């Protein structure tokens, strides 16, 4: 607790900068994706009204790009880090798997409810790789959860409503296999307007083979590959806030900065998720003006 | 127990590679590189596990494209006959560690696939767009070979003479040409080599292969950038894994515990001749 308070007081504005930076050392680049993942880990605020209407407090992010841009690696890392993380592939689970079902018990003759994949992952993370291969109908089934976070079931003799307040990560490939620079993003994504609108953030990743970028990626991959865990004999078959510096994981140049340890990061994330912020009036007008500018940008979109 | 000494003697020779290559379909004229690729596919690489639970493929994947009449189905039949476990389909669970041949391409299994041109016959001038498969499925294949009907007046005469001699002399005698190994003996030798041991690379070979991979990636870059067109056969880390597997298979063929630089050089030459010519 004292260490957390000291880190918060010393690093006032750098926290959101550092946590995104130290999110995944094994993955190079994609600062915006790391920031979005950090925001998902932090989460929003759920607000309940006097009338009882529910406003969603979850964020949905869809990543689309070329193969081998370390998207499945990010999904696996989120699965490992998140407390309640469930991976559900495209054709691995159907609507019956994702949505709770009704089974008639032969022993007593009554009908019981069996929870689906999303029902169990309450206030958690659901990761969906190969989201393009998923049928439209499972998308319609997931639409209710993405909109209001609830599932209504009604089969003769029984009816119920289950909570499905959850966040979703989705990874999909373009229709042509590789993203087309000339063609518009609408053709490349190949998805309906409602599904995209229900998603909160869209990220497009391009495998730009720049000289310096290729050299840096190769150097990072080679450094990670050549790394071996300490305390172990070579050739064998097989908490401080800042992580100990390593010549291979970090490098000589990166000696000026240090990465946050996983356990301390998890504790700080939990404490931050406990915190309940309050919106101010000064930011409200600025946000409204920027939203109006965004809506009027249709005449200023240029090319 | 006696056959162990025979296999050890056979594998201890300095010319095991040439004998094995000659033993792969001696009836078929030409295709020495294809025979060597088939042999190293039959020997195959070695699978390695990781404590994180991840597994890496220890099997090689080959693809063949060419005009009809290039003796592609015969090679598939010979591979199926020679392999201890072999499946032949017209286009997986029952095969475990064996070889699956797939004709008309348009679970630990090695895959050997044959396919035909989109227009029926290869067009050299058009270059790309002659392969209908997407790059996503093309990247899985470790090597890709292209065969064209090289029309030579003397080569047709030689091919006809070879075919007629094979037709005539076959009832007369069935004997090895020059020290060729029998089908049963080769089958048992391959099984013994696969069961016994699997080799690993070395540091110097690793550095050489890393440098060659960087150079080849830069070259594929520059070709794509100058051509102003996307190559249907990309080069990724999977190609490096395939080259590592081929080098490991070459070292396994000699039963040596550690791979040498010669195996890496041969693997690089074969990978060049296949992919770079194909790409």
């Amino acid at each position: 607790i004292a260490k957390i308070k000291k880190f918060s007081k010393t690093r006032s504005k750098d926290i959101f900068d550092q946590l995104a930076k130290s999110l995944a050392p094994s993955i190079h680049g994609h600062d915006y994706v790391k920031k979005a993942i950090l925001c998902l880990l932090l989460g929003g605020v759920e607000r309940d009204l006097e009338n009882g209407s529910h406003i969603r407090g979850d964020i949905n992010i869809l990543l689309i790009g070329d193969p081998s841009v370390a998207k499945s690696q990010l999904l696996r890392y989120v699965l490992c880090t998140a407390p309640r993380a469930i991976p559900t592939t495209g054709r691995g689970s159907s609507g019956v798997g994702l949505t709770a079902a009704v089974t008639t018990d032969q022993e007593t003759g009554e009908r019981r409810l069996e929870a689906g994949a999303m029902v169990l992952a309450d206030r958690g993370v659901v990761c969906i790789d190969e989201f393009d291969k998923m049928s439209d109908m499972d998308r319609t089934a997931i639409h209710e959860v993405m909109e209001q976070g609830r599932v209504t079931i009604a089969k003769a003799g029984i009816h119920a409503r289950l909570n499905a307040r959850c966040s979703v990560l989705a990874a999909a490939n373009p229709v042509y296999g590789r993203y087309d620079q000339y063609k518009t993003p609408m053709e490349n994504i190949g998805l309906q307007d409602s599904l995209l609108s229900r998603f909160d953030l869209l990220f497009i990743m391009l495998d730009q083979m720049d000289p310096e970028q290729d050299r840096e990626i190769s150097d990072h991959v080679l450094r990670m590959h050549r790394y071996r865990a300490p305390g172990e004999q070579d050739g064998d078959a097989m908490t401080q806030i800042y992580e100990k510096h390593d010549n291979l994981l970090h490098g000589t140049k990166k000696k000026k900065e240090k990465m946050v340890s996983a356990a301390f990061m998890k504790k700080y994330i939990h404490v931050a998720k406990i915190i309940k912020p309050v919106l101010t009036q000064e930011s409200a007008t600025y946000i409204a003006e920027e939203y109006s500018r965004l809506r009027s940008q249709d005449s200023m979109s240029s090319d | 127990p006696q056959e162990e000494e025979e296999f050890r003697r056979l594998a201890a020779l300095p010319n095991v590679y040439e004998v094995i290559s000659k033993s792969i379909a001696p009836s078929i004229f030409g295709g020495t590189d294809m025979k060597k690729a088939i042999a190293c596919l039959l020997f195959g690489g070695s699978r390695k596990r990781l404590p994180d639970g991840l597994t890496r493929r220890g099997d090689i994947n080959l693809l063949m494209l060419g005009d009809p009449g290039t003796a592609k189905s015969q090679l598939l039949k010979f591979v199926e006959k020679c392999s201890p476990i072999g499946v032949y389909t017209s286009g997986m669970v029952l095969a475990d560690g064996g070889v699956v041949c797939i004709d008309e391409f348009d679970s630990r299994c090695s895959v050997l696939a044959a396919a035909n041109s989109v227009f029926g016959r290869w067009d050299e001038t058009k270059g790309e767009d002659n392969i209908d498969f997407m790059p996503t499925i093309l990247s899985r294949f470790d090597m890709i070979f292209i065969v064209k009907d090289e029309h030579n007046e003397e080569r047709d005469v030689m091919l006809a003479k070879h075919v007629i001699t094979l037709h005539v002399s076959a009832l007369t005698q069935t004997q090895a040409v020059e020290g060729e190994i029998d089908l049963a003996k080769l089958k048992k030798f391959i099984a013994y080599c696969r069961v016994k041991c699997g080799p690993r690379l070395s540091a110097e070979a690793a550095e050489k292969l890393k440098n060659r991979y960087i150079i080849m990636r830069s070259g594929a870059r520059q070709h794509e950038r100058d051509s102003d067109r996307r190559s249907s056969i990309p080069i990724t880390v999977r190609q490096l894994e395939a080259i590592v597997r081929i080098a490991e298979a070459l070292s396994k063929m000699k039963l040596q515990p550690f791979a040498t630089e010669a195996d890496v050089e041969e693997a690089l030459r074969l990978f060049q001749v296949s992919t770079l010519d194909a790409a």
